[PDB]
Order: C-alpha cells, then sequence, then structure tokens
C-alpha cells in the first residue's frame, strides 16, 4: 500500500491548510522513501519548519531546502545526493510531485508540486507522488509567487508527517 | 542562477 504524507502550510505563520500526497513506492521505492522519511523526521532532520522558497504560478511550487532555505541546499536520507532512481512516471498534469535537482543523479531533499502539465521535465526530474487532498491549498500558495519564483510572503511547512 | 526545474 503506497504511503500517504501530509504537510500543514502556513503563510507568515498563519495556518493556510493541509496538503496530502500519495507516494508511488510501488514504482520509485527509494525516492518515495526519502520523501516519506523527511516528512516524518525519522532520521532526525527533514521538512518540518522548512519553507517553499520558489513559487512560479502556472508552473510549480518548490520546497524541501531545509538546510539553506533558498534552493542551494538540502540532503537525502542516503547522503548529500542520490541517483535518479527511474523515470517511469511522467509529468502528466497538476498535482504531480517530482524531485528538483542540479542535473543527473543529484537528488537531495528539494521537490516541486506541479500546477500544470510540465512534460518537458520528463526524463530530467524523478516523478514519485501526487497530491491526493488539498490541491486547493497548493493553488492558494500560487497567490504568493511570481514569474521569477520569489515569494511575497513566507510560505512554511509548519507540520508534516505520515497519515 | 537558473534553478531547476526550468519553465517553458
Amino acid at each position: 500500500v503506497n504511503p500517504t504524507v501530509f504537510f500543514d502550510i502556513a503563510v507568515d505563520g498563519e495556518p493556510l491548510g493541509r496538503v496530502s500526497f500519495e507516494l508511488f513506492a510501488d514504482k520509485v521505492p527509494k525516492t518515495a522513501e526519502n520523501f516519506r522519511a523527511l516528512s516524518t523526521g525519522e532520521k532526525g532532520f527533514g521538512y518540518k519548519g522548512s519553507c517553499f522558497h520558489r513559487i512560479i504560478p502556472g508552473f510549480m511550487c518548490q520546497g524541501g531546502d531545509f538546510t539553506r532555505h533558498n534552493g542551494t541546499g538540502g540532503k537525502s536520507i542516503y547522503g548529500e545526493k542520490f541517483e535518479d532512481e527511474n523515470f517511469i512516471l511522467k509529468h502528466t498534469g497538476p498535482g504531480i510531485l517530482s524531485m528538483a535537482n542540479a542535473g543527473p543523479n543529484t537528488n537531495g531533499s528539494q521537490f516541486f508540486i506541479c500546477t500544470a502539465k510540465t512534460e518537458w521535465l520528463d526524463g530530467k526530474h524523478v516523478v514519485f507522488g501526487k497530491v491526493k487532498e488539498g490541491m486547493n491549498i497548493v493553488e492558494a500558495m500560487e497567490r504568493f509567487g511570481s514569474r521569477n519564483g520569489k515569494t511575497s510572503k513566507k510560505i512554511t511547512i509548519a507540520d508534516c508527517g505520515q497519515l | 542562477p537558473r534553478p531547476r526545474p526550468r519553465p517553458r
């Protein structure tokens, strides 16, 4: 059974809402496990208190940089980086959850939630989950993004874990 | 600085 994780989102510290995700452990078990464990904080680090540092409306919302809070950091449960596990799953539409990276085999902790079909990312970013509840909360987060991704308010993961 | 993923 594929695991479910949730994030409770806040805007300048004001609760916004919860987003849950199905993680496709059946297809990308290593990548799904990294995200799952970073969501639970079970290795002693992870997403709780981290921010969505890059939000581009009509494209995606990016976060998971829990070390440097700006797109230059993050780490996996396996080490600083791990390989692209596979590209079975494609960027089919809004709600897809996919790994951000800095080129091949550079997955750490950074992720994005698509708010459009982004097929040009097929075979360059590892798709590992989708939004199951709260896509409306992801849609609301776009109210605080910009063309270049800079956010107009501080968007944080106030709480996260496994359902 | 051109963070990935890149838009189209």
